[PDB]
Formats: structure tokens, sequence, C-alpha cells
């Protein structure tokens, strides 16, 4: 089934970009379809202030959704379980929305150190960039002054820091690698 | 007593933790000098009993570590109590085999992180550094259907 790839894919994701702890409870609520709410308390053995958070990211995640399986209790009252509605459809539309912000972001940063164009006073310690420096360029001074502190700028941004963006990209675009061909591999059939 | 002696013939067992002569047990503590306790060792796994010669043992590695973690898959989740005394200083190979060659659950630091059942793909995966997990965290996954349109919007 395509589906348990969904829930393979959701604990990489949830072991990749997530500690161990966060596949446990990922596993607790794919382990059962309706399972009650204190089957998943006796597994881990462990107090609430180490399993709420790992459901509320889930449910921000949007992977899984805590529905409201109604039960009747058996006291003349009426007392639901806390069985959750694993939403798979919205798990493709929250964890591939993050890698595409992420990707157009690290996409920022790489242009940015591309090139040292802007330029900065390291006395004002503030930056600078090209149409400022030729308004601020003159015949006699060869170099960009700073009028704030009547100091020379120096450039900002070297060469280096583009290798470190796109080094952070290599790095990106393996990491998220098994992340998205486990989420393009859903892609087919959108369940 | 006869369970009194049996329990301290387990304790005296567990405290020899060595396989000896069944006749150097009973003088090990000069209590299971009776019959009770033998049939006791035959009948009860706290004192192993063999029709081989004198000898009591308990009743080990990273890979039956991991084969040990995966036969507890969508099952109940296990401590490391049979896995440390199975095989001594098991939180270190924990250390050892990292990149989820061995998985945990870190209670805290105070209490010899007491782990649990756990398999992993990745497990670790430490190179990514904080900054892009707090970036994670920074970026809010955000609200319902207006996000397939959302990712639309970015072109997905
Ligand atoms: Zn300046
Ligand atoms: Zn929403």
């Amino acid at each position: 089934p395509i589906d348990d790839i969904v829930k393979n894919l959701l604990k990489f994701v949830v072991r990749g970009f997530y500690g161990g702890s966060f596949v446990l409870v990922l596993d607790a609520i794919l382990f059962h379809s309706v399972l009650a709410e204190d089957d998943l308390k006796q597994l881990l053995s462990i107090n609430k202030t180490e399993l709420g958070p790992l459901i509320a990211r889930l449910r921000s995640d949007r992977l899984i959704s805590i529905h409201k399986q109604r039960e009747y209790p058996p006291n003349s009252k009426s007392v639901e379980r806390v069985y959750y509605y694993v939403k798979y459809p919205h798990a493709i539309d929250a964890i591939k929305w993050k890698v595409h912000q992420v990707v157009q972001r690290l996409k920022d940063d790489l242009d940015k150190n591309s090139e040292p164009n802007g330029y900065m006073c390291p006395i004002c310690l503030t930056k600078y960039t090209q149409l400022e420096a030729v308004q601020l360029l003159n015949f006699d001074r060869t170099e960009f002054l700073c009028s704030l502190c009547d100091e020379p700028l120096v450039e900002d941004d070297s060469g280096k820091k583009n290798k470190e963006k796109q080094d952070k990209l290599n790095r990106l675009m393996d990491q998220i690698q098994p992340i998205i061909d486990s989420l393009k591999k859903i892609d087919d059939s959108r369940i | 007593h006869d369970s009194s002696k049996l329990l301290w013939a387990t304790e005296y067992i567990q405290k020899k933790g060595k396989p000896v002569l069944v006749n150097e047990l009973l003088d090990y503590l000069s209590m299971k000098k009776d019959d009770k306790v033998i049939e006791l060792l035959k009948k009860l796994d706290r004192i192993e009993f063999d029709p081989k010669k004198g000898t009591f043992k308990y009743l080990h590695s990273p890979s039956e570590l991991l084969k040990l973690l995966r036969s507890q898959v969508t099952f109940k989740g296990i401590s490391c109590k049979d896995l440390k005394d199975g095989w001594p200083q098991c939180d270190e190979t924990i250390n050892q085999l990292e990149e989820d060659s061995k998985i945990l659950v870190l209670r805290t630091k105070k209490d010899k992180t007491p782990r649990y059942v756990w398999y992993n793909s990745g497990g670790n995966l430490k190179c990514i550094d904080e900054e892009f997990v707090k970036m994670w965290e920074n970026v809010q996954l955000p609200q319902f259907a207006e996000l397939p349109r959302k990712l639309q919007d970015l072109g997905l």
C-alpha cells in the first residue's frame, strides 16, 4: 500500500528533521486506526510533558489530526476517546511546502554571497552598496568613503560565503532527497 | 522455608553468578542442602539446572541489539534492563553504534538515559545544523486547505 509509504515517509522526516522520540508517538498513532488515549499513554510509560507537543507537532505538521472519535461513557456520561485521524492529504500539503520554502531561501542565500557588490564601513558598522559607492565616489578618492564617519569603505559578502550556501544547498538537496523521493512517490495517486 | 530457601539460593546463585558444581552451591550459603532446592532449580528458572555438569547460568552484541530492536516492531516498547544485564555497558554501545545503528530513548541526563525500543533510518543525522532545525521551527507549518493553493502559489 502507498499509504504505508506515506507513513514510512512520515518516519523519515520526523527522524531526519526531528528527534527519535518524535517517531515513537508517530508509530503509536499509526499502530491502530482508532487508538484509545490511555493505550498510547501506557506504551511510552512516561509523563505527558514528553508526549503532548509531539502530537501537537504532528497536528501542526498536518500529517495526523486528532479526531473526535466519539465514545459513549458507561456511567450515564459522554466522554469521547482521543483517536487521531491521520491526515495524509494535508501531510504532503505541509511538508512539501516547507521544502519549497527552504530551497528558495537557500537559493536566496546563494546570490546574496555570490559576488561582493555592497560595501561597508567597519568604523560605522553599516553596510553600503554600489549605488551608494558611486554617489560617494570621488575623483580624488579612488576608494569609497563613508561620510557618516569620514572613513573608507570595505566590501561585504566575499566569495567564500557563496560556497557555504551552495554547500548548504548540496546538503539540502542530498538530505531532503529521501524525504522528497518518498514524497514524490505519493504524488502519483495523491492519497 | 521452602520459598525462602529458593529465594536465598537464587540470590546466592546470582551473588555467585558463575557456573560451579552443584555440591559447592549448597556449601556457599549452607542452606540448599536438601533436595527441595535442587528440585526448585530444575523447576524454576531462578536457578539453572540441567542434566549436564554442575553449572548455573542466567535464564549480548549490538547486532543482537538491532535484531532485538527490530524484534519490537509494531509492539510494546521495551527497556534496556535485559540488554544491559545481557550485555554490560550497553549504553556505551548506543553511543558507539550511532547513525541509527543503535537508537535509544534518553529520558534525561540524571537517570543514565534509560533507553527504550527504537529503530530508525538515520537515527541521529547530526550534520544538519540546528540553524536549519531552528529555521525549521522558525517556519511554522501553515493553516488549512488554503495551503494546497499556497504551494501552488509557490509553483508546486
Ligand atoms: Zn562608516
Ligand atoms: Zn490549518
